[PDB]
């Protein structure tokens, strides 16, 4: 008997870091786009 | 006192409450993305742990089958062949009966994580549409606003005012236009690990049911020998 070799089957793992940080940062960037009006 | 400041009043008070709303999905949508990312990343090392150490046990189960086949083609006494077959076959399934707990525990961690993934790219679709509404009122707005400021030049503070207005607004849109950007990125990347590593379990489950079944065919070919 030869059932092969199950270890072919593998999960891969993501990395989206780059991606959160950005969002978070982008977050707190918008509060420089926030408008203060000069007085008439 | 000066209607057309009002009016920039009015635009600048909105804008800003809209700024905030959409800061807070963004922090939202990030942090349910961390989430997303930690659960992927544990279900798929738990998912290798497990599968090293099943290949480890097919090897050794196949190991002793064709030992016992080997003793069969010599020929030996049928008592001790019959009892080393009776703990291989009582191994091999508390082998299988654990292992089938495990995989049910496994499948439920993996759909949880594929229903919230799901779940994030619908908010997030709808959310993009619901920003592209409300940030082309305020275009449309904004540039309107222009046609009250015809005789004014640099200097006068509402032509300053209008113009920080539209500058803030583009600065407003390039950077959710970047959020977007990252949060579709994201989301790919997750769906392409997410449905990988689904079809690793399914994989896995096959091959296991497979491999139970071949194990069981020869056990019991040995089995009818043993008279």
């Amino acid at each position: 008997v030869d059932l092969g070799d199950i270890s072919g089957i593998n999960a891969s793992v993501v990395n989206i870091q780059k991606e959160i940080d950005r969002l978070n940062e982008v977050a707190k960037n918008l509060n420089e786009s926030l408008i203060d009006l000069q007085e008439s | 006192m000066d209607v057309l400041y009002e009016n920039q009043k009015l635009i600048a008070n909105k804008f800003n409450s809209a700024i905030g709303k959409i800061q807070d999905s963004l922090s939202s949508t990030a942090s349910e993305l961390g989430k997303l990312q930690d659960e992927v990343n544990q279900n798929a090392q738990d998912l290798n742990t497990l599968v090293k150490q099943l290949s480890s046990n097919f090897g050794r189960i196949s190991s002793e089958l064709n030992d016992i086949l080997s003793r069969l083609d010599k020929g030996e006494p049928a008592k001790d062949l019959r009892s080393d077959i009776d703990n291989l076959e009582s191994k091999i399934a508390g082998f299988n009966s654990s292992l089938q707990k495990v995989l049910t525990n496994l499948a439920q961690k993996n759909q949880n994580v594929e229903d919230k993934l799901k779940g994030l790219e619908s908010r997030t679709s709808s959310l993009e549409k619901q920003i592209k509404g409300i940030a082309s009122n305020f275009q449309n707005e904004i540039l309107k606003q222009r046609e009250y400021l015809v005789n004014k030049g640099s200097g006068n503070v509402l032509y300053e005012n209008q113009k920080l207005i539209e500058n803030q607004f583009n600065s407003a849109i390039g950077k959710i236009q970047d959020s977007l950007s990252s949060t579709k990125s994201a989301l790919g990347k997750l769906k392409d690990v997410v449905n990988q590593n689904k079809q690793a379990l399914n994989t896995l489950v096959k091959q296991l049911s497979s491999n139970f079944g071949a194990i069981s065919s020869v056990l019991n070919d040995i089995k009818s020998r043993l008279d």
